[PDB]
């Protein structure tokens, strides 16, 4: 599991990447 | 109605002095952003759940006691703040169905207020933390951050499974085992904390 | 010598309900009993051969427990095919004994 | 030294680093809290009556000054074993509290009184925590406990629907249920009295004879120590490289005044490497830094 | 800390009972023992008895019938009575606290001010 | 029963010199003695409560040692304020006894 974020100076929203797993098996891409 | 606990319930886990450091520790804490139950007496029995957080806001000092007992059946700990003096005792004592104050193995004898407490016990030793502050507040719970510090530790050993309170508003909440990151300032008092479980950013 | 008694001699039962039985020995015994089933005209079957343990081949409908004074057996969800005589037995010492037995009706 | 560092009788022009040096310490100081009374410890050993394992007896000791050396000159104990502390050095230490537990047991059950044991004693009567520091003492008392008429007062919990917690105490005596149908306050096959008497007879083989057992637990916290060995205090010296022992903690360094605003419930502070940095003296409220003595290549 | 204070008569007649009383201040009779002691003028000390929180007590082997001691929980006071006294019994009497170290007899550590007794 | 004697009954001493005293018990005793000081008209003080150990509050001017037969006490650098009677005591067995005592002059 990997967290993607811009710098906390700008915002607190993030995204999350589940590496090498089908998304169904877990917006999405 | 349920009020959000926001960011409260941090307490000093150990008395070793530290300053200008970030330190990580795992213990029983109140989880952040949780629905603390709100009670009102204008116009009960609760589960102990291995310790509890209590926070109340008062005028004219209405909340002057607590009782802790497995059954309360009068078949044990009692704390009561009389106007003249504060008293603590451990006894089998007869209690009514709804005890109130009309305006043995141990003993001790010596809105405008916000009083906060934590009660918890482990390995037979029972700990009480507290804090007090002035406030100005109507029909709300003030968002903020402050840290509790130990006052007393008692070798009661008698594990308690429930509790009751004796009686202008108060809130109750329950602890969970979690890990926190505490920031110490130059003076040496906790300023900020982070909860690891909350979200990916934390 | 060890003597043993089984009571009651008959229990009236009807399908779809549990049944309970108890057998006692004149003196303290532990982990040294057997429960035998006796269907009409058949050879006995060994159902229970100790404290709370089932011989291989016996469904979990039969179970039991006990104490030094008295031991008990439960048959859950009694069925029409459970009609039989039940006999407690002990083997702790040389003087073997069977209990009096109990009939369990349909 | 240079010659012997190069294993050679001749050396070329250069700068050679061969050793280091340290300032040696010059004085030793001892600074203990002063307690103004002897310790009535004998009360727990000189007592006539003794407790029963179902209701073991506890005593809390504080504000004491005691010398344990006599316990090693005495030879009246059938067993003497301590855990987590070396028994000879107890005279050099301090503690916040001492607890004494006492009871009589079947000698055969002495095997059970150890951290992490298992069995009816370790689960129904006196469960001991897996992490422990303390000492355990036994002596055979068959001469006094047992009598020509037998003795049957001593009871142990034979059955129990659960296992005790460490240092838990439970006087509840609900009739134990071993039958399908529960019976309360009744004597029957289903339920009987949960305690059994020890039948002590004066001719019993030694394994069955009663042994008296006492367990001593040392407890230490940031709460300042109140019980200490018979060591003597000594004057205090500052801004010199000196050996020190505060309240049981040894070390060497340079003591200095400090401006650390310790709170009343605190005794000492630690550095990142988990070593003592400052301390509060047991005789004055001042706060002192410790700095290591000078060294270099 | 604690204080020991004591009271009794200065003069007594022959062949009558004598009584003394010692009271503790600053503490209670919970664990430590108490004991009465006498000091004849210019002579060696002599122990006459001791009693503790349980009421169980032991007296000097000699003069078995001469001495008794009573202890009261109220007002932290204990008293001693002698069946009768003689011109030899003139002495300073002391009440003292006793601590039991490990084995044997308890060592006396805290001593009362003492009161003189004489017979005439 | 245990009896005990203390000798000599008087020692003449003058300031600035050490003094030595010895007390003996009729039978063997160890680690079971006390030394009591008796200044004029005062209550006794407990100075020594065992073998070679000082009660809290006593300067190191007082010290002692001993053997089963006889025990000894030394007062180094005797001062004018050390004028007192000294009394050995034992407590090993039920029959408590005080020694005869010794006067130490100015
Ligand atoms: C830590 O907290 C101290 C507060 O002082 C401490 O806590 C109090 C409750 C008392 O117990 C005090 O005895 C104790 O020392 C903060 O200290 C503050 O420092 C400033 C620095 O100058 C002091 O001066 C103030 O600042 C203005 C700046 O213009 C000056 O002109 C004035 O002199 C003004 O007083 C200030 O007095 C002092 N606070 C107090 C209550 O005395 C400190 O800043 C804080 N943080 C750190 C990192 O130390
Ligand atoms: C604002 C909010 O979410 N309140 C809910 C409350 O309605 C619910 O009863 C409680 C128990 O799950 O949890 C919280
Ligand atoms: C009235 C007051 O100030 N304190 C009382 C105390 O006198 C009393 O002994 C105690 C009974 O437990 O209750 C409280
Ligand atoms: C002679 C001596 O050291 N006396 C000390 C005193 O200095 C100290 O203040 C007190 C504890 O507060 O204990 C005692
Ligand atoms: C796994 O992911 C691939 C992406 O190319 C998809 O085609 C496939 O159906 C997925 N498997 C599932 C959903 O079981
Ligand atoms: O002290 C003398 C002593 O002798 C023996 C018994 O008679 C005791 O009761 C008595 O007390
Ligand atoms: C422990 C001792 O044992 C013996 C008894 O005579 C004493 O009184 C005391 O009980």
């Amino acid at each position: 599991v990997s967290v993607i974020t811009p710098g906390t100076n700008t915002s607190n929203q993030v995204a999350v990447l589940y590496q090498d797993v089908n998304c169904t098996e877990v917006n999405v891409f | 109605a349920y009020t959000n606990s926001f960011t409260r319930g941090v307490y000093y886990p150990d008395k070793v002095f530290r300053s200008s450091v970030l330190h990580s520790t795992q213990d029983l804490f109140l989880p952040f952003f949780s629905n603390v139950t709100w009670f009102h007496a204008i116009h009960p029995v609760l589960p102990f759940n291995d310790g509890v957080y209590f926070a109340s806001t008062e005028k004219s000092n209405i909340i002057r006691g607590w009782i802790f007992g497995t059954t309360l059946d009068s078949k044990s700990l009692l704390i009561v703040n009389n106007a003249t003096n504060v008293v603590i005792k451990v006894c089998e004592f007869q209690f009514c169905n709804d005890p109130f104050l009309g305006v043995c193995t141990f003993e001790y004898v010596s809105f405008k207020n916000l009083r906060e407490f934590v009660f918890k016990n482990i390995d037979g030793y029972f700990k009480i933390y507290s804090k007090h502050t002035p406030i100005n507040l109507v029909r709300d719970l003030p968002q903020g951050f402050s840290a509790l510090e130990p006052l007393v530790d008692l070798p009661i050993g008698i594990n308690i499974t429930r509790f009751q309170t004796l009686l202008a508003a108060y809130y109750v909440g329950y602890l969970q085992p979690r890990t926190f990151l505490l920031k110490y300032n130059e003076n040496g008092t906790i300023t900020d904390a982070v909860d690891c479980a909350l979200d990916p950013l934390s | 010598e060890i003597v043993m008694t089984q009571s009651p001699a008959t229990l009236s039962v009807s399908p779809g309900e549990r049944a309970t039985l108890s057998c006692r020995a004149s003196q303290s015994v532990s982990s040294s009993l057997a429960w035998y089933q006796q269907k009409p005209g058949q050879a006995p079957r060994l159902l229970i051969y100790g404290a709370s343990t089932r011989a291989p081949g016996i469904p979990a409908r039969f179970s039991g427990s006990g104490s030094g004074t008295e031991f008990t057996l439960t048959i859950s969800s009694l069925q029409s095919e459970d009609f039989a005589v039940y006999y407690c037995q002990q083997y702790n010492n040389w003087p073997l004994t069977f209990g009096g037995g109990t009939k369990v009706e349909i | 030294e240079t010659k012997c560092t190069l294993k050679s009788f001749t050396v070329e022009k250069g700068i050679y680093q061969t050793s280091n040096f340290r300032v040696q310490p010059t004085e030793s100081i001892v600074r203990f809290p002063n307690i103004t009374n002897l310790c009535p410890f004998g009360e727990v050993f000189n007592a006539t009556r003794f407790a029963s394992v179902y209701a073991w007896n506890r005593k809390r000791i504080s504000n004491c000054v005691a010398d344990y050396s006599v316990l090693y000159n005495s030879a009246s104990f059938s067993t003497f074993k301590c855990y987590g502390v070396s028994p000879t050095k107890l005279n050099d230490l301090c503690f916040t509290n001492v607890y004494a537990d006492s009871f009589v047991i079947r000698g055969d059950e002495v095997r059970q009184i150890a951290p992490g044991q298992t069995g009816k004693i370790a689960d129904y009567n006196y469960k001991l925590p897996d992490d422990f520091t303390g000492c355990v003492i036994a002596w055979n008392s068959n001469n006094l406990d047992s009598k020509v008429g037998g003795n049957y007062n001593y009871l142990y919990r034979l059955f129990r629907k659960s296992n005790l917690k460490p240092f838990e105490r439970d006087i509840s005596t609900e009739i134990y249920q071993a039958g399908s149908t529960p019976c309360n306050g009744v004597e029957g096959f289903n339920c009987y009295f949960p305690l059994q008497s020890y039948g002590f007879q004066p001719t019993n083989g030694v394994g069955y004879q009663p042994y008296r057992v006492v367990v001593l637990s040392f407890e230490l916290l940031h709460a300042p120590a109140t019980v200490c060995g018979p060591k003597k205090s000594t004057n205090l010296v500052k801004n010199k490289c000196v050996n020190f022992n505060f309240n049981g903690l040894t070390g060497t360094g340079v003591l200095t005044e400090s401006n650390k605003k310790f709170l009343p419930f605190q005794q000492f502070g630690r550095d990142i490497a988990d070593t003592t940095d400052a301390v509060r003296d047991p005789q004055t409220l001042e706060i002192l830094d410790i700095t290591p003595c000078s060294f270099g290549g | 800390q604690v204080q020991l204070q004591e009271s009794g008569p200065g003069l007594v007649k022959p062949s009558e009972t004598l009584s003394l009383t010692c009271s503790v201040s600053g503490g209670s009779i919970s664990s430590h023992y108490w004991s009465w002691i006498r000091q004849p003028p210019g002579k060696g000390l002599e122990w006459i008895g001791y009693i503790y929180y349980s009421g169980s007590t032991n007296h000097n082997p000699s003069l078995k019938s001469r001495v008794t001691i009573s202890v009261d929980t109220s007002k932290n006071q204990f008293s001693l009575k002698l069946s009768s006294v003689t011109a030899a019994d003139t002495a300073v009497y002391y009440c003292a606290r006793g601590v039991l170290l490990w084995f044997g007899e308890p060592i006396f550590e805290i001593w009362g001010q003492g009161t003189m007794v004489t017979v005439s």
